[PDB]
């Protein structure tokens, strides 16, 4: 076990981890951060997204060792003192969700998407989205939620 | 004033927002595998390598001393409980844990009990089994022939089962709905005849979120709880409590936020048995959550129908008969959901949307070494399969006669005046209005424009690219109720629906459904904000806890709308009927004195004198007049008369890329009418999400076997599932015809675009070559089987 | 097998044994403290040093830089939210947090919320404020005086106040019940007239599990969730609602296992408002408990009535009228728990168990610098104080004409052949009969013995102890309901129950009341059992959760089992009626013709053919018949008729020595009647304590205030609690008279033990010095109190 | 500055570091969630914090949890064997010697020790030996009952 500290959420973490413990397991057993979930184990579905070190990636596909000194955010850090992040916003106002699965994911994504590129077209969101996956909302929704949010980010 | 009282109730036909969104958007939603509780072990499951084979010895001992096992079980510690094998919603029996012999590739064979998923998936690679492999079927034709070897041994000796007598020892049933000699009668004298063959291929419905449970036995209070990813979680109640012994009043499972079921979560698996066993055995909670590739290779799958449909017309295409035969492989033990007196669901709903006088079916189920299953990917009962062969059809008998398609269509619609309609097979189809609906698409598209750019591309044999057009008109069967003849393992398939309002004007409701993303939090609580005049926001809904909520089916076949929202409805309109006699009282006058008006009720005449539903609830609690309990409540449970039938029609433009045998849908235009609309924000989502799960099986989706038995492409990586990328933009319209018999004329709609948009692609795609005398290609069309059909036709570059 | 069957059942009647004692005895019970929640914070409340005085200024900035305080509020951080202050149950407001004054001794001044209880504790001692003392109010005379300093300055200029008329700053109310005219026209000229100052003792319920709750507001979901001590959460969340402005449907409290209410919480004290609004603020989780301390000090007190009994009669011992005047010391707020329509409760029934023709009592209430209260304590709304005062008037009334008390109670009673009996008072007396039931006590202790053994002792001048045999006969009124006259804050007293058969015969109850101990999930289960067929341990019940559980008042003044146990009884009937009808449709006969034997429905001069409620619950699940909704549920409010009026006679038996005043219960005998008993066991224990408490009343308890008002004895160091030396054996005794109106002739009883056990032993005390003519003593009877009685009547030592 | 120690609790060892302040009762319920010992006041009169510390009956809201580093301790959720109630929690179950059940957990673990420093004591001795449990709803006389059921069935 490596003892390593990893600031999630703005928080500093410091652990003892076993190596083979990947970083969705470490949020989701560790420090209880369920948003972030499992839908695939060949790293396809993209629904275990987080932001680590200003890029998102997937925690599945990751160790909690190799985040030590690393800056972690997910799902449960976007709201700000209470105030819903501007893709939060969109997803719920554009109906961008409905079983609520792959949303934690796809916030994660939308989030360091929309910095990577502020004003994208409808194909660069769909092609900027590919890493996640839906099974309810036909993406159709999604694409407007991330059209809204940029819209506000840009406000 | 009064239109703005209406507004603010945010009630039916209202797009307002969801409700259930807040927790999910922020990460704090509760599914199963986000469950902990004290002293909570993880189990997992060690699985067969081979399709079938008995087994000689299972090793535990490497595994038992591990660091963190804490037990392994196999088939041996569930004879004492009777728990090694367990009765289906098909009447039949399937392996808990695989007792003499293996079944299927991936079959549950023991489990392993440990500290967490960690050590347990360790265990489950200690734990070593030797077999005696034993020849394997996998075709449904081999394994009716003579000398196929014997599958289910256990059956041995038996000359029927639970849907009739028995043929052979791999014949699971035999059924059929129609008029077979007036059918046989009109084919043998029809002027004009077609016959096809095709293939539904088997899919999965792969929900994002797998199954899986926590379940929790309390030695101290004797009772069991168990946290579910279930469609159905009160009947799951009731079994678990006969096959435990635990009086169901002690029993309670409890469906929390579930992410996405589409059928795939409506049986009891393996696993939760073994959860629960082992709970009930350690004292202490176990949780099992299956991997995706466990979830694909051993859940329910869908579809897997081999058809051949025939049709009878006269030259100028008035369909005189339907027949069809059909061939289903249902794996190797029968647990296919459905009402325990249709084997092959709701299939005699092929003669579609068409008058046709007479017709017959004949389905045939067959046993193979495969995962069970059949009923789960928003198929409505085999619906899926009724509606594409019937379609498909129409497409082969346009072409003989150089008809157009849609002109086929709207010749042999049942017009508007016909409904009730009762069809060949029995169904009194509720209502309908086909021809404006199909004149609303084609205008929309400009449907003649389209076939000349068609005509203009084929005239040319240079064109790099092949266009095609595919339309389909399609009639929903949704609502799975009727006592008399749907029941699941001897409960009618009502649902219900009970609803409380406090003192202060706001409410609590539950049903006995559970949703598993598709609104009910949102959509429920509309129904009930019209009903009662009181705000949506404010009427807080919750389902899935057998404890707290009234007994119901579950949903699952889009039976929700139809089944609990008339429910719903009713138990809210004797809430209202009680609320005017309050009124009455407190206004001192007569009840039929009075005027529901939004959200109050009006003296006739004299508006400055009325009494708000707060006003209402308020005095039920203060002091009841006179003849009244105290109080503002009610609960009803509806046994719905008939099913209710939406329809559809909808239209797609491919073109595929000759070089290459790529398709590439240009268009995809869906007009869906479902009666009333609740919430057409919600109803749109749901559109958009079947379309897309129709374009993944269509164009992509397939579970192919090997000579072996072994089950390829069941991971994400060759497993279809579309990107926003492939995924392409819907177009969707609507029409209004509300059911007659609903009590707000509201139909399921949730499993329309994935039941009508499969047939549509296909549509699609063998149109491109219809004018090179192409009737059918089996899907999935990718680009691989598209290029195959292009070189076979000369068209390939 | 049918007296088997019934015994089965373990149904009415039956001493089966508790289904809640599983959970105790292993620990497993769930009570506030042990809650613990995500992120949950610890609160801890600033009091009050002094008694009365005003708050010059809150020292916050050292606790605030505490490491672990996340907050520190004041009656500031209440203002903008109008919580500063709340109603209370009585009509009068209640200082949540005291903001320019403090009104009593440990009253609510500020509150800290830390990581944990320890730095809480901490953050309170770091916490210095400022006050500047004022006079002091502690007697109710005093109190009234014209110069006496004015307490409540925020009702200053108010002539009126929730109960009449306010003629001094400090004077509450006045309220009155009976004939005074004609009352006062019997004392006027009647022959024989005694009069008897007594005064009933400040005492505290001190339940052994104290106050506290954990509040929890979810930003995200945005809904209140408190776990808390009440004894009615349903009330709770509707007037949290209201202070809150929170929707009553997203507010949820939950009284879990409760260890002992005893009427102590039925209130919302300022420290549940407090963690609340705490909560909301700090969006997460904040529990409070409080200290022995706190809850003896400032939680709802019981008693403190100084009365005025007067009893007017002919030489033979019958009685002409009662005349009574009370001073009740209510202290700062008047917050004591009451129907709204009775500031005094149901003092009214001090008629007793006697035909009296003319009486009038008058009560009236003053404010003090004390902690709110008066009615806790198992007192059913001050029938402790009129049993107490009639009986020992009774006994002042016998010594004087030097009647037996056994003698003049016989001649007084209210005879059999009178029920249902209306008092003077208004009270409708379901059914008695007083006399068999002395007769069978006075015969069990041999009565006329016991008084020629005290004539011998008193023969010699020598005897070092003193012989004292005390006698009370009692009418208790319980069940507070009838909406028209009770009501608490408006809402209607009823209360309810729910229960729903499962499909294999097992079922789930709720009801609107919350047990403390007394055994609901045991009997409420026993009503059921007998009612429905089906046996009480698979009949699983639940209270507390006002998401789940019908609206209901409550659990207190041994409403429960006349009230909701009626309601159990007449939703379970609902039931029984629809099984009726559904026995009927399988056996293919008429209703009539069927037979209801302990657990079936039998055809009529045919054993042979019946269907039992198991096979009844499956046929509603499976196939409801024509014209019924599918399940088999019921849920009933009750608002009863009439309350129910049970009785006891109770013998006690003391020996006082001379020397040291010490006093010896050598025998105490009671008999309760409470019309059908439902399980015997449990009604026994409930005697049990309820004497126990009686004893600790009369020989023990008292909350004594210095000239400073300063509470004394306010710990355990002090404040009397017999353990298992000091507790006599009880010697219990019963008689059956049902209560006519009630739907299984059940009367409360848990109130009883207490309300008549009190008196008895002042009967006792008294008795031992009634030969040197001491008509009453004061209590407690501690060995100091009664040394200075022998003291002063020359019989010490 | 929080001691490391290392308690046995009802056969198992409990490895926390807690303040030297920390008393026993908040250890057990707190740091280790073995809610089953309560607590009823603040000067060590009621007892319902009784657990039994290296063969004695000692109320844990007067004692250190710092000063148990390698003590015994047992507690009321380790009364039971393989689900087989103890002889004393059958006593008060069959002898309805608890009503709310606050103070059970405490009498339990005296019950438990008391029958061992007097395996036949008569009713006076009962009373006398279960003196420092305090309860506000039995009335003790069924709770007497209990430990002559509980003591009849330690003999047989
Ligand atoms: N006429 C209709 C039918 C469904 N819906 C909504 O669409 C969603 C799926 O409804 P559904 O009855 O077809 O299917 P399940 O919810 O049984 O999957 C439910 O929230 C709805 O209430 C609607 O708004 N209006
Ligand atoms: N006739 C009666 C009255 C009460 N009881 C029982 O004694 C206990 C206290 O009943 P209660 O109605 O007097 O008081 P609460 O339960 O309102 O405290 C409840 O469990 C009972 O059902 C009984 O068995 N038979
Ligand atoms: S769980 Fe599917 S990509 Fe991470
Ligand atoms: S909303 Fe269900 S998978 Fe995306
Ligand atoms: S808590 Fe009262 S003696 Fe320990
Ligand atoms: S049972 Fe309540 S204090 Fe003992």
């Amino acid at each position: 076990k490596k003892i390593i500290t990893v600031n999630v959420n703005g928080k500093a973490q410091e652990k003892a981890v076993e190596p083979r413990t990947l970083l969705i397991h470490f949020l989701r057993e560790e420090l209880n951060l369920t948003g972030a979930h499992i839908g695939c184990e060949t790293s396809h579905c993209g629904a275990c997204t987080v932001d680590i070190d200003g890029r998102s990636v997937k925690s599945c596909t990751h160790l909690a060792v190799q985040c030590d000194g690393s800056e972690v955010l997910t799902v449960e850090g976007l709201a700000n003192k209470g105030v819903l992040h501007a893709v939060q916003e969109g997803f719920y106002k554009e109906h961008g969700l409905q079983c609520g699965f792959c949303t934690p994911g796809m916030l994660m994504r939308a989030y360091r998407f929309l910095q990577e590129n502020p004003n994208p077209t409808e194909a660069e969101i769909r092609m900027g989205m590919t890493g996640n996956l839906c099974r309810c909302t036909g993406y159709q929704n999604i694409v407007k939620a991330v059209q809204y949010a940029a819209r506000k980010l840009q406000e | 004033d009064a239109e703005a009282r209406e507004l603010a109730l945010a009630g039916m036909g209202a797009s307002r927002l969801r409700k259930e969104d807040a927790r999910f958007i922020q990460g704090k939603g509760n599914y199963v595998d986000d469950i902990k509780m004290p002293g909570m072990l993880h189990m997992d499951i060690v699985r067969a390598p081979i399709a079938h084979g008995r087994i000689k010895k299972i090793h535990k001992d490497a595994a038992l001393a591990m660091p963190g096992v804490h037990a392994v079980l196999t088939a041996e510690d569930l004879k004492p409980l009777k728990l090694h094998w367990m009765p289906t919603l098909a009447g039949d029996v399937a392996a808990v844990l695989a007792d003499e012999k293996v079944h299927f590739q991936m079959q549950e064979v023991a489990i392993v009990i440990a500290d967490d998923r960690y050590i347990a998936a360790d265990a489950v690679e200690a734990v070593k089994v030797e077999y005696d492999e034993l020849p394997v079927v996998i075709d449904p034709i081999d394994a009716l022939k003579p000398d196929a070897p014997v599958l289910r041994e256990d059956l041995a000796g038996k000359t029927s089962g639970a849907h009739g007598p028995r043929e052979h020892h791999n014949h699971i049933f035999t059924w059929g709905a129609g008029d077979k000699a007036a059918t046989d009668a009109v084919f043998a004298n029809a002027p004009v005849t077609v016959s096809q063959h095709m293939y539904y291929p088997r899919v999965h419905p792969c929900p994002l979120e797998t199954c899986g449970c926590v379940a929790s036995f309390d030695p101290i209070k004797g009772d069991l709880t168990t946290y579910i990813t279930s469609q159905a979680p009160h009947v799951v109640r009731t079994v678990v409590s006969m096959l435990s012994g635990i009086p169901e009043s002690k029993v309670r499972i409890v469906s929390p936020d579930i992410g996405g079921g589409f059928g795939n979560k409506v049986g009891i698996y393996p696993g939760y048995v073994c959860a629960i066993v082992a709970s009930i055995v350690l004292g202490r909670p176990v949780k099992w959550v299956e991997d995706r590739v466990e979830n694909i290779s051993t859940t329910a799958f869908a579809r897997d129908y081999h058809m051949d449909g025939e049709l009878a017309a006269t030259p100028d295409g008035k369909i005189l008969g339907l027949r069809v035969n059909v061939v289903a492989d249902h794996g190797a033990f029968d647990a296919c959901a459905d009402p325990t007196k249709f084997p092959a669901g709701l299939f005699h709903i092929c003669s579609g949307s068409y008058d046709i006088p007479r017709a017959h079916c004949s389905v045939k189920g067959v046993y193979t070494n495969k995962a069970p299953g059949g009923v789960a990917y928003r198929c409505s009962f085999r619906v899926t399969e009724a509606v594409y062969l019937i379609e498909r059809m129409v497409d082969v008998l346009a072409q003989k006669l150089n008809m157009d398609k849609a002109e086929i269509r709207a010749k042999n619609f049942i017009r508007k005046e016909q409904f009730p309609y009762t069809t060949q097979f029995g169904f009194e189809y509720d209502s309908g209005d086909y021809h404006t609906a199909l004149k609303k698409v084609l205008d929309a598209v400009d449907y003649p424009a389209l076939r000349a750019e068609q005509a203009a591309r084929r005239a040319d044999p240079n064109s790099p690219t092949l266009m095609g057009i595919g339309l389909v008109t399609f009639t929903e069967v949704v609502g799975a109720g009727p006592s008399k003849m749907c029941d699941i393992l001897g409960v009618g398939m009502f649902d219900s629906c009970e609803i409380r309002i406090h003192p202060t004007g706001s409410a609590i409701a539950r049903m006995g459904t559970i949703t598993q993303g598709q609104g009910h939090q949102t959509t429920y609580a509309q129904i009930i904000a019209t009903e009662l005049g009181i705000p949506s926001e404010v009427i807080q809904v919750e389902e899935g806890d057998t404890s707290t909520a009234p007994y119901g089916l579950g949903t699952y076949g889009s039976r929700s709308t139809p089944v609990a929202g008339a429910a719903i409805a009713l138990a809210a309109r004797k809430i209202h009927a009680k609320a005017r006699k309050i009124a009455a009282h407190m206004l001192e006058v007569n009840e039929n004195d009075l005027d529901w008006e939004v959200d109050r009720f009006k003296v006739k005449g004299d508006d400055s004198k009325f009494k708000t539903m707060a006003d209402i609830a308020w005095q039920a609690y203060h002091q009841p007049p006179a003849g009244l309990e105290p109080g503002l409540e009610a609960v009803h449970y509806y046994d719905p008369p008939n099913f209710t039938y939406p329809f559809g029609i909808y239209l797609c433009v491919v073109d595929i890329d000759r070089a290459t045998g790529e398709t590439k849908v240009r268009r995809f235009y869906a007009l869906d009418d479902c009666g009333t609309r609740i919430n057409p924000m919600i109803i749109e989502g749901q559109i958009h999400g079947g379309l897309t799960e129709g374009y993944a099986v269509a164009m992509g989706q397939q579970m192919p076997f090997d000579a072996q038995g072994n089950l390829l492409g069941n991971t994400l990586m060759d497993y279809f599932l579309p990107t926003a990328v492939e995924t392409p933009h819907w177009e969707t319209d609507h029409t209004v015809t509300p059911s007659p018999h609903h009590p707000i004329g509201a139909k399921g709609v949730a499993e329309s675009p994935h039941v009508g948009s499969i047939p549509t692609f296909t549509a699609a795609v063998v149109d491109a070559f219809a004018h090179v005398g192409v009737t059918h290609l089996d899907m999935p069309h990718t680009s691989y089987r598209v290029w195959k059909s292009l070189k076979e036709h000369n068209l390939a570059l």
